């Protein structure tokens, strides 16, 4: 999304709410699958988009360390990780496309920036682990947004790189093929 | 709505312990001399002992894999510590921790595995998100085994999947890593030379080199 301008997003958002986004989740296209070079995703002003909030970034096991660098690069400090284990019709079964391990799981990093002490950001009632089975391709389980909602019950949310697979209440998304 | 299968391999279906028992005060010592090359290593890091001041680059052959442990908090700093030490991250296995107190809680029961037998009846009452109660804005209820690669007895790569489920220590004073991880090691690697550093007297393993200090 080098072509895209986030300036349009900032001017509308601040005037419209006076508040920058509380939470931000992304599923970056990694170089097909959106054909994105690692740098380009890595260099967008996500710092600009939200001032005092968490971020959520889904990292593939192959690409896990990289994104840690990435969120930490944007002025975040790593705090928590949410791991989802795929449930087939019964049990914990998952795809075997793991070179040394079968990968039956996905991990979503949580990054923290700014002051989150104040009242809206309620604490310590969350699932580190989600059990829901893989949904129609390609999608994240419904418990996440229900989880995020507990964290920031009445706040602005921003999703990035969202095919309008799950357009959501109070959620704003910028995507390629939406 | 899943149960039992998850808990089978994790617990209740190698007993004896004994190809070296290196003993030392590791702070004084250096590890280069001890026998190598080793094509795999396993550090029980639940204790969180500083590993940066560890020399592992020399001992490992050009090609090797490293298994490391963080029970909860230190997910990101292990990665730098290894990068500094020369290893590139490859995979994750999460030990997902189910509390024993929560399992034996309902319907009312006390002892222990007793709960293990009852997964048949138990399974009906509660869902995997309900027994995940555990003893940072989350109660992290996991431990993560971290895997690295250093260079360019069942072989197959998709042999053991990343997750496992266990029921938490009955006794607080337990500092062990489940014997099943060794099987993951030994299945994943058919190479004879493997190593465990910071081993107990209990944990020496056949055809493994255990290096430990006293207490």
């Amino acid at each position: 999304v080098t072509k895209l301008n986030f300036q349009a997003l900032i001017d509308a958002q601040m005037r419209h709410a006076g508040k920058m986004f509380d939470v931000i989740m992304m599923d970056p296209p990694w170089q097909a699958y959106d054909s994105l070079s690692d740098e380009k995703i890595q260099n967008m002003p996500i710092q600009s988009l939200q001032q005092d909030g968490f971020i959520f970034v889904w990292a593939i096991n192959a690409k896990y360390r990289v994104t840690i660098k990435m969120i930490e690069n944007w002025g975040y400090k790593l705090v928590d990780e949410i791991t989802w284990v795929k449930k087939t019709v019964n049990g914990k079964i998952a795809k075997g496309h793991g070179f040394y391990l079968q990968h039956a799981k996905e991990s979503c990093l949580i990054g923290v920036k700014g002051d989150v002490d104040n009242g809206r950001f309620k604490k310590n009632i969350a699932s580190d682990v989600i059990f829901s089975e893989r949904r129609g391709q390609s999608q994240k389980p419904e418990e996440i947004y229900q989880y995020i909602n507990q964290l920031c019950p009445n706040g602005n949310y921003l999703e990035i790189f969202a095919r309008r697979n799950n357009l959501h209440d109070n959620w704003v998304s910028i995507g390629n093929e939406l | 709505d899943k149960v039992t299968c998850d808990n089978l391999e994790v617990l209740l279906q190698y007993e004896t312990d004994q190809k070296i028992v290196v003993l030392k005060k590791i702070l004084g010592t250096d590890l280069s001399q001890y026998a190598k090359g080793v094509q795999g290593i396993f550090i029980d890091n639940l204790f969180k002992k500083d590993l940066k001041n560890l020399d592992i680059s020399k001992k490992l052959i050009s090609n090797g894999i490293l298994f490391i442990w963080s029970d909860k908090s230190l997910i990101n700093e292990i990665l730098e510590t290894m990068e500094n030490k020369g290893f590139t991250y490859i995979e994750n296995l999460v030990v997902v921790q189910l509390s024993l107190e929560q399992a034996l809680e309902e319907l009312n029961k006390h002892m222990k595995e007793q709960t293990e037998d009852a997964v048949l009846d138990n399974l009906d009452f509660l869902q995997q998100k309900v027994q995940v109660k555990d003893l940072k804005v989350l109660n992290q209820s996991k431990q993560v085994l971290i895997m690295f690669r250093k260079f360019d007895l069942e072989l197959r790569h998709q042999r053991t999947p990343d997750v496992l489920f266990d029921i938490v220590n009955n006794g607080k004073s337990c500092l062990k890593t489940k014997e099943y991880i060794y099987q993951t090691i030994e299945t994943l690697l058919p190479k004879s030379q493997l190593m465990e550093i910071f081993a107990q007297k209990d944990q020496p393993r056949k055809g493994w080199i255990s290096v430990c200090e006293n207490k």
